[PDB]
Formats: structure tokens, sequence, C-alpha cells
């Protein structure tokens, strides 16, 4: 989910 | 007998000495030193100095960085815009009124100010919620094969706006009302006078339940699910250092965001709730600002939390601020 995290500004 | 009522105001000081004037007519120096007014002025100045740039720079950067204009970022933009209403609608005004020692703009000014002031705050607040919901949706994939796009982002934002109006507009039209709060320099939702032609009592409940408990429960559930979704994903990927880090970093971010959301609205809520339970008990003009202090200053730390720590926005800001790059 690293991808989606980087999409959310979270990671 | 601790207050002085007026057609359009509640001065939290007792006119038994006969010194209390309408906070729309004359300086309220009898409920707080002129210096403390300046300190107020000072703080408004600080919030404007920091608040404006951070929030403006946010928009500005988005206009100049293709990559930022993804639809999962709209709610953040929305946030900054909201912070800007808080700056120009709230801060600047106060800075200006505080320096007169009273609300020099009168009733309708009060209303304008209160409306835009509370409008922004509500928008910002509801963004923080909407943002939570979105991340939950995006990251925890609670929906079969759903994929987040521009339209959602748009609704998400629109919703924010609605919720805000759902709260700031009523006062303008007789459900609660805007009166000079605290030291009578800024205008706020009347949550502490049982003033009944407007029904503050109920409205405050509506506020407390709909605009504090809903948000809190939603933000808590959402980030709860997220920090669970990520914690779990890592336990299932212990081989992948990044996933580990990500979990660690997301948790840290959630704790920040939540603790931050609380620091911002707990005070208001907590105070409202108290006042709504401890009647006739007087609250000083300054004590009535403590809550405002935490909320207004959020216009700086929210952008620090939701924008400046968001890795992209940051890189963009840095790039922009340093002309060339890094
Ligand atoms: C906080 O407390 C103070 C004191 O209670 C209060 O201020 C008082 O307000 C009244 C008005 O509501 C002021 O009185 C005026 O007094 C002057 C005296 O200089 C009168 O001449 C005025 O007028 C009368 O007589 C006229 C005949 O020609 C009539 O045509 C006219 O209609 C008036 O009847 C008027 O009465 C009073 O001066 C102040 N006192 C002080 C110390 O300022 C104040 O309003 C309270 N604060 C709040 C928010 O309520
Ligand atoms: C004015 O403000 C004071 C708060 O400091 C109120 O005082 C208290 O009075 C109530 C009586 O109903 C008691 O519950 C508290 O024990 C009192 N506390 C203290 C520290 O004295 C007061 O009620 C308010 N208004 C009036 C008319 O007294
Ligand atoms: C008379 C000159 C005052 C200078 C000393 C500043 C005191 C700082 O402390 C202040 O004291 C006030 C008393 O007016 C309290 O009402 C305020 O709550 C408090 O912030
Ligand atoms: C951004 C800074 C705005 C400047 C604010 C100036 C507010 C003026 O303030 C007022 O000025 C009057 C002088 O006529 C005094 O008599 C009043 O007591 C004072 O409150
Ligand atoms: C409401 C949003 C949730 C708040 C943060 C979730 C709790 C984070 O706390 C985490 O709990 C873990 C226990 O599983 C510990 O092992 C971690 O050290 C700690 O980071
Ligand atoms: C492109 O590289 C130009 C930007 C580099 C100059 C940075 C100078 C930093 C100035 C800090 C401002 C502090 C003043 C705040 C109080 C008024
Ligand atoms: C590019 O060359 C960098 C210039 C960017 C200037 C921004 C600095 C603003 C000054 C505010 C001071 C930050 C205080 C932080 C508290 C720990």
């Amino acid at each position: 989910i690293l991808e989606n995290l980087k999409d959310c500004g979270l990671f | 007998m601790n207050g002085t009522e007026g057609p359009n105001f509640y001065v939290p000081f007792s006119n038994k000495t006969g010194v209390v004037r309408s906070p729309f007519e004359a300086p309220q120096y009898y409920l707080a030193e002129p210096w403390q007014f300046s300190m107020l002025a000072a703080y408004m100045f600080l919030l404007i100095m920091l608040g404006f740039p951070i929030n403006f720079l946010t928009l500005y950067v988005t206009v100049q960085h293709k990559k930022l204009r993804t639809p999962l970022n709209y709610i953040l933009l929305n946030l900054a815009v909201a912070d800007l209403f808080m700056v120009f609608g709230g801060f600047t005004t106060t800075l200006y009124t505080s320096l007169h020692g009273y609300f020099v703009f009168g009733p309708t000014g009060c209303n304008l100010e209160g409306f835009f002031a509370t409008l922004g705050g509500e928008i910002a607040l509801w963004s923080l919620v909407v943002l939570a919901i979105e991340r939950y949706v995006v990251v925890c994939k609670p929906m079969s094969n759903f994929r987040f796009g521009e339209n959602h982002a748009i609704m998400g934002v629109a919703f924010t706006w609605v919720m805000a109006l759902a709260c700031a507009a009523p006062p303008l039209v007789g459900w609660s009302r805007y009166i000079p709060e605290g030291m009578q320099c800024s205008c706020g939702i009347d949550y502490y006078t049982p003033h009944e032609e407007t029904n503050n009592e109920s409205f405050v409940i509506y506020m407390f339940v709909v605009h504090f408990i809903i948000p809190l429960i939603v933000i808590f559930f959402c980030y709860g699910q997220l920090v669970f979704t990520v914690k779990e994903a890592a336990a299932q990927q212990q081989e992948s250092a990044t996933t580990q880090k990500a979990e660690k970093e997301v948790t840290r971010m959630v704790i920040i965001m939540v603790i931050a959301f609380l620091i911002c609205w707990l005070p208001y809520a907590g105070v409202a709730f108290y006042i709504f339970t401890h009647q006739g008990s007087d609250f000083g003009p300054i004590f009535m600002t403590i809550p405002a202090f935490f909320a207004k200053t959020s216009a700086v730390y929210n952008p620090v939390i939701y924008i400046m720590m968001n890795k992209q926005f940051r890189n963009c800001m840095v790039t922009t601020l340093c002309c060339g790059k890094n």
C-alpha cells in the first residue's frame, strides 16, 4: 500500500 | 450578575460600576488592560504573518506544480483556502478591531466577520474529516473495486462547503447568532448565552453533536482503520523495510493529526459543554479566548501538519522558495 500511502501524502 | 447584556452582545464584565459600554461603540478597556489588547493584536499579527504565507504558498505552489494537482489533494487545497478565510475574515479584522479596543465594525460587521471566520474554520475542520474519509477509502479499500477520482475529490470538497454553511449560516438567520466574543474584538457563535429568541441552547447541541462528535468519531474510525490496515500490511510484509517504515511513519502521522485535531476543537467543545452544564457561572473575557486561541492558531499548524509534512507539497515549496531547486 506504499503506493496509496504516497498518493495520500502519508508516506 | 456577571455579564452585561445588550441588544446585540454580551460583555463578560459586570456593569455594576456602570463602566461597560457596547463593544460596538467604545473600547472595552475595563474588561482587560489596553496592553492585553495589544498582545491580542500581536498574536493576530503572528497568525497573519505565518498563516498567510503558509496557506497562500500552498495554493501558489499548486498553481505551479503539475504533480500537486491530483484530485487526492483538492481537500488539502480546500483546507488552505479555508485557512485563508480565517486569515482575512478573522485575523486581519481582529488585528484591526483589537487595536481600537472594541468591535469597530458594529453588528453587521460582527455578522460578516463571524460568518467568514466560522465558515473557514468549519470548512477546514470538515476537510480534516473528508481527508480522513478519503484516505480510509483509498488505503483501507473498504469498497469493492472502487477507485478515487476527480469527481469524488470534488464532492468531497463540496460536502465540506455544505457542512460549513450548515453551521455558519444559521446564526445569520436566527439559529444562535454572532456576537463579539472574548475581549469583544472578534465575533463568534453565541454558545454561552442562553439567549432564546435564537435558541443557542439547541444549536450548541447541534454544533456539539454534528460538528464535533460526528467529525471526531469519523476521523477516529477512519485513521483507526488506516493505522490498522497499515500495521497489518507490515506484519504481513516484515521482509520489506519500507512497508515497515511506512507503518511506523503513518502511525506517527495519525497520532499527530488526531492529537492536533483535538488540540484544536476540544477546548471549544470542552468549554461549550462546561458552560452548558454550569449555569450563571461567569467566564472571564480572557478565558473565553483560550478556546479561540487554540482554534484560530490551527490555521498555521494544520498547514504545517497536512501540507508542510506532506512530502510533495514540501518539495514543491522548497523548490519554489529557492527559485532553482533543492
Ligand atoms: C453600563 O452602565 C451605565 C450606567 O447604567 C450605562 O450608561 C448609561 O446609559 C444611559 C442611557 O441609556 C445614559 O443616559 C443618557 O444620560 C444623559 C445624561 O448626560 C441624558 O441627558 C440622556 O437623555 C434623556 O432626557 C432627554 C430630555 O431632553 C430625552 O429626550 C432622552 O430620551 C433621555 O431620556 C440619556 O438618558 C447614561 O449617561 C449612561 N451612564 C454612563 C455612566 O455612561 C450603560 O449603558 C451600561 N452599559 C450597557 C451595555 O448597557
Ligand atoms: C457569577 O459568577 C460566579 C462564578 O465565579 C458564580 O458563582 C458560583 O455561584 C454558584 C451559585 O449558583 C455556585 O454553584 C458556585 O459554587 C459559586 N462559585 C464560587 C467560586 O463562588 C455566580 O453564580 C455568577 N452569578 C451570580 C449571580 O452569582
Ligand atoms: C499595572 C500594570 C500591569 C503589569 C503586570 C502584568 C501582569 C501579568 O499578568 C496578568 O495580570 C492581569 C492583572 O491585570 C491579569 O488580569 C491577567 O490575567 C494576567 O495575564
Ligand atoms: C493595521 C493597523 C490599523 C490601525 C488601527 C488604528 C485604530 C485607532 O484606534 C482608536 O483611535 C482613536 C483616535 O482617533 C482613539 O481615540 C481611540 O481611543 C482608539 O481606540
Ligand atoms: C485513532 C487513531 C489510532 C491512534 C494511533 C494508533 C495506536 C498507535 O500506537 C501503536 O500501537 C502499537 C500496538 O499495536 C504499538 O506496537 C506501536 O509501538 C504504536 O506505535
Ligand atoms: C531563492 O533562492 C531565494 C530564497 C532564498 C532567500 C532566503 C532568505 C530567508 C529569509 C527568512 C525571512 C525571515 C523574516 C521573517 C520576519 C519578518
Ligand atoms: C530556499 O533557499 C530556502 C528559503 C526558505 C525561507 C523560509 C524560512 C521562513 C522563516 C520562518 C522560521 C521557521 C521557524 C521554525 C521553528 C522551529
